[PDB]
């Protein structure tokens, strides 16, 4: 969960590589998009989307070992001065996008790292966020220019929780060298269903471990397996993707002369292609070239 | 849409100031 | 029948008209590019720093910087200004002559430019060398634990009309 | 980074540039200028 | 990030043409 | 926002009428 | 219409000019006013009007402060660099790669004194050279793009 | 003024210049593709201009050379437009120059007597790429910072010379301070003069040998 | 009566000769000056710095710097080394296909280059990707409270015969 | 081999350089002074190589100059050879330039045909002592310091552009880093361009009327 | 003996150089081999070998740190700047100083326009001009030698 | 005295701006000089004189009120790594010149700044150092190059204590403005010589000044004199004097392979003459040029 | 700072230089070479 | 210490033979 | 520090003549 | 007196080589 990542990397959620901290616990990979505008004017409100899809008619394994559908949870970083659009600033058109959309910051006054916790896969393939760009003419450590923007989005459970023990969403491999002796399928009395496992073979070891039931089986019944031998299925069908883009904090009077200057260029040119033009007819008159 | 119907436009006034400059100048005998 | 020099020299001076505007705006943010950015010019200036270009502290200062105090401050425009119970204008050290950083001597109560030989007051009026104005003067209030400093606007106490710098 | 802007503009006048190219020098193969070869 | 290139490429491409046209037609409108 | 649009705009008027006028100019290609 | 001059064929000096390959500048319209002052002007404003546009539209990024421990995720040169860059993060044979790069500008370099087995211009009249040409331009917008996918993709470009 | 022309014309000699000048003439076959050479060398002036005056406030140091670029950015008049000329143009550039060879290519333009400008230019395109090598990393950002790092290891491969060349290149064993110095060198200093001096033969035979004939 | 082409040739080959001498002698210098000066190669190598170039204390990195420690030290030849209680080696992280900094996976016990995806062992030897060599190994003693490290003389204890880098 | 030298003299047209060259022939009345100009452009030469040289350890930043001068001299091999010829050849090459002024003077050579060929020597003078100002402060030691922090302060005195020009020359108010950064475009960038103009006017000139007659 | 080719005086092309003060290049002993491959050489490598000697006898100085807090006693700029310093540092009016200064090089320009008055080169044929030159050298290194005091013992070099 | 300067401003007799500090004191100024050779190579033993003249018959005042003799003094500052020369390296020559001269380092380990105390003026007009130059070839921070070389010389009695006091040794001035009543020569039981001193006039103060005999007196009596009036002379017969120098730290290699360079260039320059000669002799004989 | 070496160089030389110019000019004022003037 | 005056010497001698080849060179002045 | 300015002045001065004079003499011993 | 001593050898030596080397090579018909 965004809020997770918030807990266990509290000072920011991308590492200096540009690795999105999500990665680290989300372990496989599903494509992320993003949608921002070229170029923005200061204090602007505009709409940046984040897209997350999925197969929405495949299905993952739940907590227990049930077959339900996924959340969608992305982060959104943006650059200083920029922040969500204030309700009272954001158009009616862009409200009805926005859906029941719980935009938190990353901590006290990062409110340009966004984030966004868990929300039903099915009406959320694609999160829209209103943002409202900052004003170089009344806050002195914001300049107009172009800066990135940082996208992490994520579909489906995770594979490791906040304590550092797995999910019921990967693999589990075998412990020991050796021959698996029984699978027998006992349980406690809170969780429901479990799996056992045994080795050994050869003078030493008598080892065993426990498997929360959920992803699948594709083991037969005893064989001499080493250590690490995919005794399991990968249950995951969702996956965490980041991408990167480009926004420009633009100056309206940056543009105005540019067009004026535009106009001057085209200008000039017509009048020397003109000036040619006179030439031509002289040259033709008196032959002097 | 406005960039289409502007940049016909911009190029249309210019076309426009092209011509104009040619016969204009042409009249006042200056091409 | 065909343009006379009269009418190519209108369209020369209509044509390469136009042309130079352009090279004008071309050259216009070029030109300003150079002259470098203001010194953060809002108020009428900011904080004093040390010799290593940190800040002043004026508890610091007074506990341990000379006893009769007058020591080099880094103040408007870089400029080494003396600091002389803190004293409400500053000192500007840069000798009017050429621009000799003036040393003080309590035992004459006058500085001396090393460079040619002129001297100052205890406020910084010439009294001898060929030094032509007198030492510049500047607003030293304290505002925090540390020192601001403003430019002298009004007339100089020591001349009576006003400042040459001003 | 990859600059979709600039790859679009390199990519752009690339083709249309080698296009051109071949054109004008089809337009002198049909039609031949004075020495042409 | 690819539509963005390929209306780029479009663009750069095409634009020629019209400025090509645009030059052709002046020449007419002149009597070349 | 249409400013920058028009922004954009005047880059590709520019690009058009550069190709035009050398055209124009110089008598085809 | 326009302006021009004929080649004067009567002219020895002229002739041996042409002879050698080069009397070039001798006739056409008059390189003077006509081109030099006239459209040259527009040339340079147009291109320098396209460049400060873009420049204005689209100004450049400062990245962030370089950091020795950490490696970027992505980590390309500029596009000119892709096709060569290609190259030398594909084949396992470092000091090939070294080679194949070198080969590019010596290559070139030789092109030359290969193609003066005749004296041919246009590329229609010389299709072995057209199709090399092509051949080599294709293999390197090929490459150019394999640049950009990840290494396992890129020899097919994920198409195939 | 009493004549200032006749007394520069008699010293100068204009008048031999200008004649020389307009016997100058362009054929029928030369089309709009034979701008590319020219729109290269504009490409060119626009980066001396913009990059003389970048030196006017970038500092070629690792504690300097990043909050300085972020200096002209944000503080400097214009700094963001000489800047930003200077990226775009520096990729104008490479890109016409390669439109450049396209012409020329597909032109014959490189045959009998003119193998030289064509070795010349095969020269300038080395140069100007390494001019691009060079000052993509003067930022001393990630990505500059990480470019060079890449590139830096390549000549090691070579048998004998190879950690020589690696060890000149970078100033040492490994990127850091006496790269950054060497490649400001190359880039502001030497890459200047190289390309100014093929420039000036590439132009000298140009202008020796006129264009070559219509296809 | 008069010196011919052979007399000549040989006093162009004599005179020019000593002039190339000359510029020969000049020229001596300045290539040298250009090969940048010796790393201060006096021993094997010296002190390892951490992210700023200072140096590393081998009490506050065992007290604070990673449980089941892997972290990214300066080490010979400014090189990224990981130091793993602590460990006789140093792991150089530039991985062997063009060098980018390889991140340390405790979970799958493996380094992995995020480049082009090639990875290495708990040692540094590589089990795939299109990474050729084994990541490098040097000497980590520890002498005062720092660490000190040395280049890898003796054979491989990973692939055996003597190594690559050696 | 082959011929290579018809491959080049054919299209180089070595020959007509040969021919040209050959046909000048040097007067009586040029005597030993007569290489004083020479002899200046040899003192630049020499700058121009060892400058360039230094311009791989040299660094323009106020925490780096003064050290970076004390690695050249104690760290780089032959930096101290380098670093004291660049700085008495700046010396010669300005006694040598006053010599050759000398020479001109007495000899007349600077009449009627020839007064540019003077005009630019004269700028050619300012050029090269600009470059000595400039250097000599690019240390950022004492002597160097605070021989700028005394010449900044003179343009002032002029009436209205004053302060501006003085502005410019120093990159604010007061002397610092970008004074430092700005000298150091100056003698490594804008003056060796600058100078390398006018001496090819100088020499075009000079080659173009000869040496003056004799006296 | 040495080697002569006397000035032909029958090309009306060296007489109407020589006319305009310039056919100098076409008499003499030849500029080739003789000059410039045999004795420029001679010249080059005798200046490059006197400042390498003076290079290695007496190495630069590096000074001491500059410190914006305390100025030197003694505070000079290079030799060749003695004399424009010393009028700058001994006339009250900067302004007057900064122009005396401007006059240096703008005065300079002017010599050839004021002393076109006649064709002489000769300095004996023009007694003037000599006079004048040697006038304003010596004030020269009158200035330049002053620099070096203490302003009050300059204005007579402490002698009178 | 030179270990005044050590006792006052312990850390360098040199201030920022290369004014040494003796001159706090010894207020006028007489010329002082050195003689170092321009060069020297590594670990070798040189002579460095330090020149102190003054007029010989010319008597000073001495502390009471005598007419006696001067002595000198001087602080030679070195570069790194050179100090004086150990006893048993300097040769004899050299000890018969350098008399019985205690060189003392400024402070702990500052063993090239040489402070050397009070000197009978009339055998120590010049006084000579033994100084051993360092090694590059086994110090790691001392290398070969052109260094400064600070020397400080006085001659004759000082004007301030320690202490901040006046000496007997200046001028003296007068109090406030006033007319002087009585010029009394009163003494203490200890020292001997004293002169009063009196103001007054107007509405206001009764204030009084006593002179350390010693200098001498040139007022009359009565004068409505300001604030500051010269009513002493001035017997200061002596003066401190400060010099720079350079001195060399050569390496005899380099001046070996220079030796050997120059004649490399003196050879090919014979050689192109001559071969001009040759080229003389053959276009005499085949007239082509 | 002044540098007595250096500025012994400036000063010698510019007095042989003054003084060999006006020799050469000696020379050729009372024996005048062809097209002396 | 000799070694230091042949140092010297070199200079001044290459001074003289420097001035000594040009005019033997060029027959005079 | 002026008795070695003028040492510098002098043989500036002076050698210029020896090595005129030994010019002079190599040009009588080879028959100008 | 070691400097006017290697002065005059060091002129005199070479003065020998110029000599020795001018009619040496005469000799040999080289000149
Ligand atoms: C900002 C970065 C992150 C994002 C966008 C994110 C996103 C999400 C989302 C949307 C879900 C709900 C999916 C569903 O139930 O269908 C989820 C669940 C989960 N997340 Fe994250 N997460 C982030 C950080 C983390 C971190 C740092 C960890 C590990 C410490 C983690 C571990 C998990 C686990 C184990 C689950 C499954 C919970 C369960 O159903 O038992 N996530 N995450
Ligand atoms: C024997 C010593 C020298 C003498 C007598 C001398 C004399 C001359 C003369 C007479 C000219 C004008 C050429 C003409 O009339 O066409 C000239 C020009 C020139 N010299 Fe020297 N010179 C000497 C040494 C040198 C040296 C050592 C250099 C070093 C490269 C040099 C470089 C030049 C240059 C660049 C010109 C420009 C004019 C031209 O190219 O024609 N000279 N010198
Ligand atoms: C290294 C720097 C100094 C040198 C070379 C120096 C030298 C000398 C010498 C040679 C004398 C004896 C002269 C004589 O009696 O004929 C002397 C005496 C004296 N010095 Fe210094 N001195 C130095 C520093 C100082 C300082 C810092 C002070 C003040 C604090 C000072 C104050 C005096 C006074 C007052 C006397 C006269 C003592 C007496 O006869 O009562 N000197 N000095």
């Amino acid at each position: 969960y965004p809020f997770w990542a918030q807990q266990t990397y509290p000072e920011t959620p991308r590492e200096p590589t540009g690795r999105i901290v999500c990665a680290n616990c989300h372990l496989a990979a599903k494509p992320t998009e993003v949608e921002v505008p070229q170029s923005v004017l200061p204090d602007t409100v505009f709409k940046a989307v984040v897209k997350i899809p999925y197969d929405t008619s495949v299905q993952q394994v739940g907590a227990d070992g049930s077959k339900v559908g996924l959340n969608v949870g992305a982060v959104l970083m943006l650059p200083e001065g920029f922040k969500i659009a204030p309700e009272d600033r954001i158009p009616e058109e862009l409200k009805e996008e926005i859906g029941d959309v719980y935009f938190q910051p990353y901590g006290e006054d990062k409110d340009n790292i966004v984030i966004v916790g868990p929300l039903p896969g099915e009406q959320y393939q694609e999160i829209v966020f209103p943002v409202l760009s900052p004003n170089p003419a009344n806050d002195k450590n914001i300049h107009f220019g172009k800066y990135s923007v940082h996208v992490g989005g994520n579909r489906g459970r995770g594979q490791v929780y906040p304590t550092g023990e797995k999910s019921n969403n990967n693999l589990y491999s075998a412990a020991a060298t050796g021959t698996i002796s029984k699978i027998a399928k006992q349980e406690g009395e809170d969780g429901s269903v479990k799996y056992l496992v045994d080795i050994k073979t050869e003078s030493g070891e008598v080892v065993s471990d426990t498997i929360p039931a959920g992803p699948e089986l594709i083991v037969s019944e005893g064989q001499a397996v080493t250590a690490g031998d995919a005794l399991t299925n990968n249950p995951n069908v969702g996956g965490f993707g980041q991408l990167d883009a480009e926004i420009v904090l633009q100056d309206a009077n940056r543009v105005g002369w540019l067009i004026a200057f535009v106009a001057l260029v085209m200008l000039a040119q017509v009048m020397l292609v003109l000036k040619k033009k006179q030439v031509e007819k002289v040259q033709a008159a008196e032959m002097n070239f | 849409m406005l960039a289409i119907v502007a940049y016909i436009g911009f190029l249309a006034l210019f076309t426009g100031i092209a011509a104009g400059l040619l016969f204009g100048l042409r009249s006042a005998k200056i091409l | 029948d065909v343009p006379d020099m009269g009418r190519r020299q209108f369209m020369n001076l209509l044509t390469f008209g136009t042309v130079t505007g352009v090279a004008l705006g071309a050259l216009y943010p070029v030109v300003n590019y150079f002259i470098p950015p203001a010194a953060g010019g809002a108020g009428g200036g900011t904080t004093a720093k040390d010799e290593l270009g940190n800040d002043v502290s004026v508890s610091k200062f007074l506990e341990s910087h000379n006893v009769g105090d007058r020591t080099l401050v880094q103040g408007l425009k870089g400029d080494p200004t003396y600091i002389v119970a803190i004293t409400d204008y500053g000192i500007n050290a840069v000798c009017t002559h050429l621009g000799c950083v003036v040393p003080w001597n309590a035992a004459e109560n006058k500085f001396k430019c090393p460079c040619h030989g002129s001297q100052y007051d205890a406020t910084g009026k010439v009294v001898r060398g060929p030094a032509p104005k007198s030492l510049a003067l500047s607003h030293a209030k304290t505002e925090n634990d540390k020192i601001v400093l403003t430019s002298w606007t009004e007339t100089d106490f020591r001349t009576g009309e006003e400042p040459w710098w001003s | 980074m990859v600059e979709p802007l600039l790859s679009g503009i390199v990519l752009g006048l690339i083709v249309v540039t080698l296009a051109g190219l071949f054109y004008a020098a089809y337009k002198q193969y049909k039609r031949p200028n004075e020495l042409g070869g | 990030m690819s539509g963005e290139l390929l209306n780029a490429a479009l663009l750069s491409f095409g634009l020629i043409f019209v400025g090509w046209a645009l030059g052709a037609l002046l020449l007419k409108i002149q009597g070349a | 926002m249409a400013i920058l649009t028009l922004g954009w705009v005047s880059l590709l008027v520019v690009f058009t009428w550069s190709i035009a006028m050398v055209v124009w100019g110089r008598n085809g290609l | 219409m326009a302006t021009h001059k004929k080649p004067d064929l009567s002219d020895p000096t002229l002739r041996a000019k042409l002879a050698k390959g080069m009397g070039h500048n001798y006739y056409g319209e008059p390189a003077w006013p006509n081109d030099l002052l006239y459209v040259f002007p527009i040339v340079i404003m147009g291109s320098f009007a396209c460049i400060v546009a873009l420049a204005v539209l689209d100004p450049a990024m400062t990245g962030e402060p370089a950091n020795p421990f950490a490696t970027p995720l992505e980590i390309l040169p500029e596009w000119y660099l892709y096709p060569v860059f290609q190259i030398l993060r594909s084949l396992p044979n470092k000091l090939l790669g070294v080679l194949a790069m070198a080969s590019v500008p010596l290559g070139l370099i030789l092109v030359p004194f290969i193609e003066n087995v005749n004296k041919f211009q246009n590329p229609f009249r010389r299709p072995v050279a057209t199709t090399v040409f092509l051949f080599g331009t294709l293999v390197t917008l090929w490459l150019g793009i394999g640049a950009a996918l990840p290494l396992d993709k890129s020899l097919t470009l994920g198409l195939f | 003024m009493a004549n200032v022309y006749d007394w520069f014309e008699e010293r100068l000699e204009i008048q031999a210049i200008a004649e020389d000048v307009t016997s100058k003439y362009v054929p029928p076959h030369v089309n709009i593709f034979y701008c590319l050479g020219g729109i290269t060398l504009v490409c060119f002036l626009i980066q001396f201009a913009t990059g003389f005056a970048m030196t006017f406030y970038y500092k070629p140091t690792v504690a300097e050379a990043y909050s300085s670029v972020q200096y002209i950015m944000n503080e400097v008049n214009f700094g963001w437009l000489i800047r930003s000329i200077h990226r775009w143009s520096a990729s104008m550039m490479v890109l016409m120059m390669i439109l450049h060879v396209f012409r020329v290519y597909l032109t014959g333009g490189f045959k009998k007597p003119r193998e030289l400008t064509w070795v010349s230019g095969v020269i300038l395109a080395v140069i100007t790429v390494s001019f691009g090598v060079t000052g993509y990393s003067l930022p001393w950002d990630q990505v500059g910072y990480w470019a060079v790092k890449i590139v830096s290891g390549v000549p090691e491969a070579i048998p004998v010379v190879g950690v020589l060349i690696s060890d000149l290149l970078r100033g040492g064993s490994s990127v850091g301070q006496a790269t950054l110095t060497r490649y400001y060198s190359a880039h502001t200093f030497v890459l200047p003069w190289l390309i100014a001096v093929f420039m000036l033969f590439h132009f000298l035979m140009i202008r020796k040998q006129g264009i070559s004939g219509p296809l």
